[PDB]
RNA sequence: AAAA
RNA sequence: AAAA
């Protein structure tokens, strides 16, 4: 919409095709010279020091993320059908999206243990609200998940002490879940 | 209210009589004619009656000339006393109906009368006249009736039952049915049979003759016109299915409760509900319960829709049924792929409509999407298919769908493994970094079949880690499955049927399986199929 | 030769009499009843004859037990005698048809008759009996000959013509072609009525009264067919005008042929006839020569195509109404876009299918579009349209289709520079190393028409460089067009028009414009259109 | 991992 | 460049 997209898509289009030019030999008549090829790099790059510029101000609204302690891919009652993504994230990509979920206030906590709520606090220094509900994805909403990395005996929990040291060998996973059908 | 009668003239003796109506036998008028009896009766009713009489000359001179024809001077001077309380009656001449032409200078005549007729109700007294004149005109009235529809009723006055005037509108009535149920046996068209239906209802309805609500003939009309519309409209096997299956609980019901009832003539719509029985049903297979395979493919169900493209080629609606056999290829596609959870997926039918026995299948697909083609572009950029080619396309390719069928009710489509779980979960291999998944809800029937199968298949891994669950299992579905809490990891093409409660419980609680029957009463427990797809 | 008579009984005065089929009245038989002579009469033409009686038990009893009933003994007397040379003759008891319950008594034993039988024809002697139950028969034998089709014939021995017995078939002639009448007219049927064409031709053409070959029935018949063919079979528009101009051209000379023919009822045959006048041809907009225009989309092939599909609803043919309505917007955006001359290339057709008034003209592709699909891939995948949803769609489609039809007679479509060439040469500008051509065959009148367009939108860039070709254009299509005979380059988007030699002369000669015209008498004159897509 |  |  706004111009600032237009800008992006516009030095994609131009970028692109000289990208091209490089990336086929110039062949059926798409040469470009190393000349105008350095000053189009350097052009290009003034304006993404402005695109970089006018993105880290932009609130980039992300929408609702949940919180989840599961893997798990509830639809509305209302569909039938689903199609998701599953992206394994490291410590550091979960407190940043995370941190980021809560400043642009958009998180739907359904963290159901407060021991995930105490790990959280300590591991991250986050406040998460506990919340057992059932949320249903939406198409194109997301999920952060926190969840361990085995299997035990059915109604067993953890401490956090004895989660520290699950913590200690990557058996707490990270993930981001989202719906794109 | 208004009302114009019509009659021919005779040469017998015209009696003097007693005639009464027999819906109303209170009545009675002294006339030796039967318009005349019947006028009087009309105009009893606070009625424009008005008349019309159909002579030979013949009839005009040797009759209504001889005053020494004692009885035809009887019917002269009652004729002029007819002008009465107000009743007008007026002649056209006729031929003796000797040959073709005079027939039709009969028919020219009923045709003037009915046009300029500015009235609601025309009486077709047939009593007299030549009767060789009423034949012809009884089927001349269903002939004009379906070609300004106003009003008939058709009578006889009998002499020797007294005299009553007999409705005889059940005449036309059966060459009315029989357009009826031509046009539904040769070309599934309800429109005619609906007013049958919805007017023998509203008959019992007004004097409690049969039980509606057991004949049901409101469902049972409203459900013809859906299927038909279902039909005419290519629809999903889903709603044919569903709407074969309620028909078919109607049918029962209604036939159940016609019961020679104590009008509502019986044998016609008889004749018809068992059209139905032989054409629709009767040809369906109605044991599977396609009714509740709702999500995925299924070779009961290509077999009810091999059927349904039968039907449509019997009623001259070969489109639907070129439109209808490229679909079902692709479902057989899907399942003799083992893809059968993609059924209802847009994308996946269309990556399926690009992307010996499978050498055999993939030959009738390429086949069939080009006829389907040549139908569903308008036979554009030349392209054109016509009904002989296509007919001939369409009979070749239900053969060898029948070939395939059986030659795949073989092949055991060899699923590799299928996890069983009991949460929709999205767990992927430690090698990976992510993974695209996709998930189905399932039918309680759906879910028992891909287990059993997979349990007979032998490629069932089951990850079903609470007892009670292995309980309620093998009580609602009677099928033994291990119980191995473990963890699994989906790769790449690796599917699960899942068993999940649709509720979130307070933390560690693990219901019993009387509790999990309890939940599945009021549809608490979900049945899913989960695939990976990379 | 196996015959079954069916007739009733009655209580009158049944005299002897001389009876003679009207078909030959030379052979006569003394009977006192109407079977009786008939059967006599077929015995006499080597053929076995068997007949039944339909007898009120109230006839039985009251007539033919009194032997003080005079004519009464006369009667069964002369059935006794009747075993004669070997006819037999049998009764069924019948009820007074009161009634409802009793008429369906006697329609079950006309079937019981009907069944039973083991022979070729049955006649329906209706002249004896109570009339009231002759008049419910005929009508009963229209349903049962269309619900096991014999052979029908239905007679009436006329006393006071003496007697001769009467063909009475018509009667139930009139209701079969009301079946055909409306299963047409409703429906566009052409099965029942290509029957009483072929019907009709044959005995014209068995007693010379109409001339065929001016009737041409076959063909009238043959057309019918194949016009049905390409109304429910989605069909190229091209040849759904081909058969409607034949079908007007058929339909003219044979309206003058019939001519009162000198048996071949005419009225009917008539009234179907100008149904076709009022619902098919009446609606179509005949005089553009849309025959003419084969090889381009045109407005006026957009308008008869919209009729097109006025007359597919009409007949309950909404599917292929929606296929139809896809196809004509892909037609106007073709058209809108000056893209014309793509109209039947397959690969311009589906890049359109992808890539005020044009965002109106869009929006409505975009929603057609979806409708088709929903019909097209038999609402899969949950994609399904609904009939009620359907034909509203269609209906608004149809009225912004006018809309635009109107604003567009009004949008200049401003042709850029169309050459006009006298080679179909590809010539590229020196600038320009490769380039990409679409060469395609243009009708005499498509030439014309486009050369026209491009005179008054002034855009011709004339490169015709042979003054006889100058010559024959200005007298062949009355229009004037510069001699520049210079090089032209086709730059990408540019178009020529080209008019050319189909043979290739000896070198250097030119042909002089009596020549040209020579030429095109007998096909060697060529027109084209060219576009560089690059 | 019937929502670590 | 009505097939340089």
């Amino acid at each position: 919409d706004k111009e600032l997209p237009k800008k992006i898509e516009e030095l994609l289009k131009n970028v692109k095709g000289w990208r091209n030019s490089v990336a086929h030999g110039g062949r059926a008549n798409t040469s470009i010279n190393q000349k105008t090829l350095e000053e189009n790099l350097e052009n290009a790059l003034s304006m993404i020091d402005e695109i970089l510029l006018s993105m880290k101000d932009l609130k980039v609204n992300s929408k609702k993320i949940y919180l989840l302690n599961s893997t798990i891919m509830p639809i509305p009652k209302d569909n039938q059908e689903g199609k998701f993504y599953i992206l394994k994230l490291t410590k550091n990509e979960f407190k940043v999206i995370l941190e980021n979920a809560i400043k642009d206030d958009v998180l739907d906590s359904a963290i159901g243990a407060e021991s995930v709520i105490e790990f959280i606090k300590d591991k991250f220094e986050l406040t998460v609200p506990l919340k057992r509900k059932e949320i249903y994805f939406e198409k194109g909403e997301s999920a952060l998940v926190i969840k361990l990395e085995k299997r035990p005996e059915e109604g067993k929990i953890y401490t956090k002490e004895e989660m520290d040291f699950m913590e200690e060998n990557n058996l707490i996973g990270y993930y981001y879940i989202y719906r794109e059908g | 209210k208004k009302i114009l009668i019509v009659s021919f003239l005779g040469k017998g003796r015209y009696y003097e009589t007693f005639y009464y109506s027999i819906e109303h036998s209170e009545k009675m008028v002294k006339k030796r004619l039967s318009p005349l009896a019947n006028a009087i009766l009309e105009k009893e009713n606070g009625n424009d009656v008005e008349i019309i009489f159909f002579v030979t000359n013949e009839v005009k001179n040797e009759f209504l000339y001889d005053e020494n024809n004692e009885y035809a001077k009887n019917i002269l001077n009652e004729l002029n006393e007819i002008k009465n309380y107000g009743i007008k009656v007026s002649y056209r001449d006729i031929p003796k109906g000797k040959n073709y032409e005079e027939l039709e200078i009969i028919m020219e005549e009923i045709e003037k009368l009915l046009l300029d007729f500015k009235g609601n109700k025309v009486i077709f007294d047939l009593t007299h006249g030549l009767r060789h004149m009423a034949i012809f005109t009884s089927s001349t009235v269903f002939y004009f009736k379906n070609l300004n529809k106003l009003e008939m009723k058709i009578v006889y006055g009998a002499y020797e039952i007294g005299v009553p005037i007999l409705d005889i509108t059940q005449t036309l009535e059966l060459s009315d049915l029989t357009i009826a149920l031509e046009e539904f046996e040769r070309y599934g068209i309800t429109e005619r049979m609906i007013i049958v239906l919805k007017n023998i209802q509203k008959i019992v309805a007004k004097n409690k003759l049969c039980n509606l609500n057991e004949l049901k003939f409101s469902s049972l009309s409203r459900e013809l016109k859906l299927f038909e519309e279902l039909l005419k409209i290519p629809s999903p096997p889903e709603k044919i299915a569903n709407s074969i299956y309620k028909i078919n609980d109607i049918l029962e019901s209604s036939i159940r409760e016609f019961k020679l009832c104590s009008l509502f003539f019986i044998k016609p719509i008889q004749k018809f509900l068992v059209d139905f029985q032989k054409i629709v049903l009767e040809k369906l297979p109605l044991d599977k319960k396609i009714n509740k395979y709702s999500n995925i493919a299924t070779l009961e169900k290509v077999e009810f829709m091999k059927n349904i493209i039968k039907l449509l080629i019997n009623w001259k609606m070969y489109s639907e049924a070129v439109i209808h056999l490229r679909e079902l290829l692709i479902d057989i596609k899907l399942i003799e792929n083992g893809k059968y959870f993609y059924y209802n997926n847009k994308d996946f039918r269309e990556k399926y409509w690009m992307y010996e026995l499978p050498k055999k299948i993939e030959e009738l697909l390429k086949n069939v999407k080009g006829w389907r083609n040549s139908v569903a572009h308008g036979g554009r950029a030349n392209t054109s298919i016509n009904q002989k080619t296509l007919e001939e396309n369409l009979e070749n390719a239900l053969s060898m769908i029948d070939e395939i069928l059986l030659s795949m009710k073989d092949l055991k489509v060899n699923s590799k493994k299928i996890y069983l779980l009991n949460s929709t979960i999205m767990p992927i291999p430690k090698d990976n970094q992510e993974g695209k998944f996709y998930i189905l809800k399932l039918t309680k029937n759906e879910f028992k079949v891909i287990l059993e199968n997979a349990i007979k298949d032998d490629v069932l891994d089951s990850a079903i880690g609470a007892e009670s669950v292995i309980e309620f299992i093998k009580d609602k579905f009677e099928l033994t499955v291990p119980l191995k809490r473990k963890e699994i990891y989906f790769e790449k093409g690796e599917s699960a049927l899942v068993i999940k409660l649709e509720k979130r419980p307070e933390e560690g609680k693990i219901y019993t399986k009387e509790e999990m029957d309890f939940m599945e009463e009021n549809n608490l427990i979900g049945y899913y199929y989960i695939y990976r797809e990379g």
